[PDB]
């Protein structure tokens, strides 16, 4: 590509909203336990969230 | 005699000089012109119009607009039943232990 | 905050890897971009705040700096494109750096959920400012400039850091999310009276607080434009963000404490105000200003009342935004006409038609005309002061002349009266200066629509 | 009538940033306003009901406008 | 005494000027004409009455005494012309006195908008850029040992030459711009 | 609203209020004519000339200029040049 320098800084945020999915998984020690929005699970979902 | 020998100090340049049309930016008339243009679209044809329609369209800021409604329901509450519209102590009173004294 | 510090991490690269004069464009494009990603950040729960992962967490009083900082580094790049033109490319590439490196700093100082971490970056802001401010100034004072900046800041915070590792011996954590929670009353003794010197100094000197507020108008007036827009506009705040983190834990004990510096600052404000008043500088003007609004901010977040809080980050935005709009038409004249003399360049109205219609709307905004956010900052902090105590309005209503006593004296020796007969080299507003002006003010006026973005945490 | 010359400063480079100015406010001014005047008219806004039972709305479900639910 | 061309005010000029001031404040102080032009006549029957006073110091004394006089009795608001300084209408044009020099950073396409007038003001600069040497020439050849001692400025005493210093006096910006 | 003034009116004028005067009698006088020595006047009458042509022609003539005016002439070209006549 003749303009690659124009892709490093989109490519850094598309690489940091990825590092921040990946780090939200890591602090699900309490996905759907909360006292507050503790629900039974719907049909066809195995996580309340990603 | 001749302490410190050393360039004599240079005029001031005026860009105005050799290029009428300059905007500022560069003395290059192409370079100007495109960093004029890239100043111009992503300095308010997208942070400032596309920004302020963003912020314009908040969903539902410290859902400030919630605890109106909400409000809206309690008050509909204890004025059909007669109770007071506010109690003066936060907690039940029923549930705290006080020291003696 | 990954997503963000990314970008700002990967503008040096951008900056390093450009092309022999195409790294402006590119900076500024980048930045702009990063900018418009700033603004998913306004994210913000009624009553819980935004917490990313276990080190960074953005409140709704963090959220309008960091935006603030992502928005005032393409103005810094377009700002300081004019007097390097002569630079060298590798001496450009490094001030870029610098100011690319100072913000990377800066949206990481705001959003750090541990004090140590937070205390970290906050001095670590000091050094590309000093070397900027040494490197890239155009006085001799400058050197002298670098000192006082310098030793001053350190001389209040290495005591705080000492305070700081005492609680992380006391309470078991420096995290903020854990001490609000975890927090204990402050009894009456000389041991938690030096703890609260100590961890208040730090934040009145970098504010400043009159009496240790000579390091600004030093530090103002030998820094090029982007050093006295990222001290104006920024580096002022972050003394009034470490009060706002820090009075938490300072409690009940900041009730009967507070009264000296609150006197100071009452004081401080007519006397830098009057200062303003017979100031035969510009920059030096901008600068006792810059003091007298950070004094205002200092009794606001003193005297603790949420409408108080409201209002010294309401005036922390404005008075950063209108500092930076004043300093670049300082910029812009002292460009044109090579001295820093008020009265050298008179009657500029009649040569320079917008660039005065700028100077009247600056002006306009310094003395907080409604319903700008400067009024509304300045008003809530006149609102609190009022409740804490009936006699300290005098104090605010004289104050108030004395600003408009001399913001509209900037304007009149710089916009009117007869021109000068022996300056013939004013030149007619470039359209990059005006595109900084309109960049400065048009969110500046934008703000009065929907302020309740910028009032703090507790709105 | 002995027209006499009125000297002035060059106001060309003050009316050219105007122009520029209102030209590139407008150039995404101008499409945004017909977007938010096409939704508001044609999708509109939506209506407030209780939540049904056996059913639990999205995090996006509990706002009006279709620009702050996208 | 502070004067363009001399060091100090002779007699002469004081009394001349203490004659008009006190005319004018007798103006001022009886609106009418008649009643002017009466007290006119008196005020000169009262100058002309000491004309011919050979005595130095009298003369001197008659002068303090006629200005103690003068400023016990004039007008606290005396008549202003509206040009002059202290008046109504005093330096009000100034903001439209814009300099020549600002036609210099006109731009080409409203340059062309005059042309003739334009090539008039280039001819202009040609003849003060040629005559500038020759003039400054004049005046570091007749100014003596030691700098000027007054400020009037010679003519030109030559056959085809200018006055020295005539730019900024000849292209000042009129009255009524 | 405020008419032009041409050389030939300001001299009209200066002619007509020092033909109006009665210390020159108006068959002598002339518009090269020396105050002092043409025409045998007094200092005092020639600051009550300067003050005559100050309030016929509305606007004052300084200290300075109005002592080493001593002729309709210089009168006249003193005028021209601070009106800025014959554009
Ligand atoms: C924040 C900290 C950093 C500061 C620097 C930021 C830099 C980046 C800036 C990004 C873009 C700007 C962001 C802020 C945007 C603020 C504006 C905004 O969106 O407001 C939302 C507000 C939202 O209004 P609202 O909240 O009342 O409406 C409810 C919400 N919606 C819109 C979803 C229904 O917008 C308005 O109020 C716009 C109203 C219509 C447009 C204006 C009409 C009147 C105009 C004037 C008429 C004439 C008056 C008299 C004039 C006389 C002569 C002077």
């Amino acid at each position: 590509r003749d303009h690659w320098i124009h892709v490093l800084v989109p490519v850094g945020f598309v690489f940091g909203y990825y590092l921040d999915r990946k780090n939200d998984e890591k602090l699900a020690a309490f996905r759907n336990k909360s006292l507050l929005y503790k629900r039974e699970l719907k049909p066809q979902e195995e996580v309340t969230w990603k | 005699t001749l302490r410190w020998q050393e360039d004599p100090e240079p005029e001031d340049e005026n860009l105005y000089e050799k290029n009428p049309d300059s905007h500022g930016y560069d003395k290059d008339p192409a370079v100007d012109v495109w960093n004029m243009r890239v100043v111009f679209f992503f300095g308010f044809s997208i942070v400032l119009v596309l920004g302020s329609t963003f912020v314009a369209y908040l969903p539902d800021y410290r859902m400030q607009e919630w605890a109106r409604r909400e409000a809206e329901r309690l008050v509909k509450y204890r004025e059909a039943h007669g109770l007071p519209l506010m109690e003066s102590n936060c907690f039940d009173p029923s549930k705290i232990q006080l020291p003696e004294d | 905050m990954l997503k963000y510090i990314i970008p700002t991490m990967m503008l040096m690269p951008l900056t390093w890897l450009s092309k022999n004069s195409m790294i402006w464009i590119n900076t500024t494009l980048h930045s702009l971009l990063i900018s418009l990603t700033s603004l998913l950040l306004l994210n913000q729960f009624g009553d819980n705040s935004l917490n990313f992962s276990l080190t960074f967490f953005s409140d709704s009083l963090s959220t309008p700096l960091l935006i603030l900082t992502m928005w005032l580094l393409p103005l810094m790049l377009m700002a300081s494109q004019h007097h390097l033109s002569k630079e060298n490319l590798a001496r450009k590439k490094l001030f870029i750096s610098m100011l690319i490196l100072l913000q990377l700093f800066l949206i990481m100082t705001f959003t750090a959920t541990e004090l140590i971490f937070f205390y970290i970056m906050f001095e670590a802001t000091l050094v590309p400012t000093l070397i900027i401010i040494t490197r890239w100034g155009n006085q001799t004072e400058r050197l002298n400039a670098g000192l006082y900046f310098l030793f001053y800041t350190l001389a209040g915070s290495l005591p705080l850091l000492v305070a700081l590792i005492y609680i992380q011996n006391t309470m078991g954590s420096l995290n903020f999310l854990i001490l609000q929670y975890w927090v204990q009353p402050m009894p009456n003794s000389w041991s938690n009276t030096f703890m609260w010197l100590a961890c208040m100094m730090a934040f009145m000197v970098k504010m400043p607080l009159y009496g240790l507020h000579l390091w600004l108008p030093k530090a103002h007036v030998e820094a090029p434009i982007a050093g006295s827009m990222v001290l104006a506009a920024i580096l002022l705040k972050l003394g009034g963000y470490g009060m706002m983190r820090i009075t938490l834990l300072l409690n009940p004990i900041t009730d009967f404490m507070a009264y000296p510096f609150i006197m100071l600052s009452l004081w401080g404000m007519i006397m830098t105000s009057s200062i303003c008043l017979r100031q035969t500088d510009l920059k030096s003007l901008i600068a006792y200003s810059s003091v007298s609004h950070m004094a205002l901010v200092i009794v606001a977040i003193l005297i603790q009342t949420p409408w108080s809080y409201m209002g010294a980050t309401a005036l922390m935005i404005a008075h950063g935004l209108t500092s930076s709009m004043l300093f670049c038409l300082a910029n812009s004249n002292y460009e044109r006409v090579h001295s820093r003399t008020m009265i050298l360049a008179r009657g500029l109205q009649t040569l320079l038609p917008l660039m005065a219609a700028w100077w009247l709307l600056a002006s306009l905004t310094n003395l907080a005309l409604p319903p700008s956010i400067n009024l509304i900052g300045e008003l809530f902090v006149v609102m609190s002061t009022f409740s804490w105590s009936n006699i300290t309005i005098i104090l605010m209503g004289l104050n108030m002349v004395i600003t408009a006593l001399y913001s509209l004296y900037m304007l009149i020796t710089t916009q009117r009266g007869k021109h000068t007969h022996h300056i013939n080299n004013i030149l007619p507003s470039f359209t990059r200066e005006n595109a900084l002006m309109s960049l400065h003010m048009l969110p500046l006026l934008l703000l009065s629509l929907n302020p309740k973005i910028i009032l703090g945490p507790l709105y | 009538g002995k027209r006499l010359f009125i000297i002035k400063p060059s106001g060309f480079y003050d009316k050219r940033f105007l122009k520029l100015l209102r030209f590139y406010i407008l150039l995404t001014g101008i499409p945004v306003v017909i977007g938010i005047t096409l939704i508001n008219v044609f999708i509109g806004e939506a209506e407030l009901a209780e939540i049904p039972e056996g059913y639990v709305p999205e995090h996006w479900e509990y706002f009006k406008h279709p620009i702050s639910r996208w | 005494a502070f004067l363009p061309s001399a060091a100090y005010l002779t007699h002469q000029q004081k009394v001349l000027q203490l004659y008009k001031r006190a005319l004018r404040h007798l103006e001022s102080r009886c609106v009418h004409r008649d009643k002017y032009r009466y007290f006119a006549c008196l005020l000169r029957a009262r100058f002309d009455e000491h004309k011919n006073e050979k005595d130095m110091v009298k003369a001197t004394q008659l002068l303090r005494e006629a200005e103690k006089e003068f400023w016990h009795g004039q007008h606290p608001q005396p008549y202003i012309f509206p040009e002059s300084p202290g008046g109504t209408s005093y330096e009000r044009y100034e903001c439209y006195k814009v300099p020549e020099w600002c036609l210099d950073d006109w731009h080409p396409s409203e340059k062309a908008m005059y042309p003739d007038y334009f090539a008039k003001r280039e001819q202009w600069k040609k003849l003060r850029r040629e005559s500038w040497e020759r003039e400054v020439k004049q005046l570091q050849e007749e100014t003596p040992v030691g700098g000027p001692r007054t400020e009037a400025l010679p003519p030109a005493r030559k056959q085809g030459d200018l006055p020295p210093l005539w730019w900024h006096i000849v292209t000042r910006p009129r009255e009524r711009p | 609203d405020a008419p032009p003034l041409t050389l030939e009116g300001i001299k009209d004028r200066v002619l007509y209020v020092l033909k109006l005067y009665d210390k020159i009698d108006p068959e002598k006088l002339s518009v090269n004519s020396h105050f002092m020595k043409d025409l045998g006047l007094d200092s005092l009458d020639q600051v009550e000339i300067i003050m005559a042509m100050e309030d016929e022609f509305g606007f004052e003539i300084p200290d300075i200029d109005a002592e080493k005016l001593m002729c309709p002439q210089e009168i006249v070209d003193y005028i021209a040049d601070k009106k800025d006549v014959y554009e």
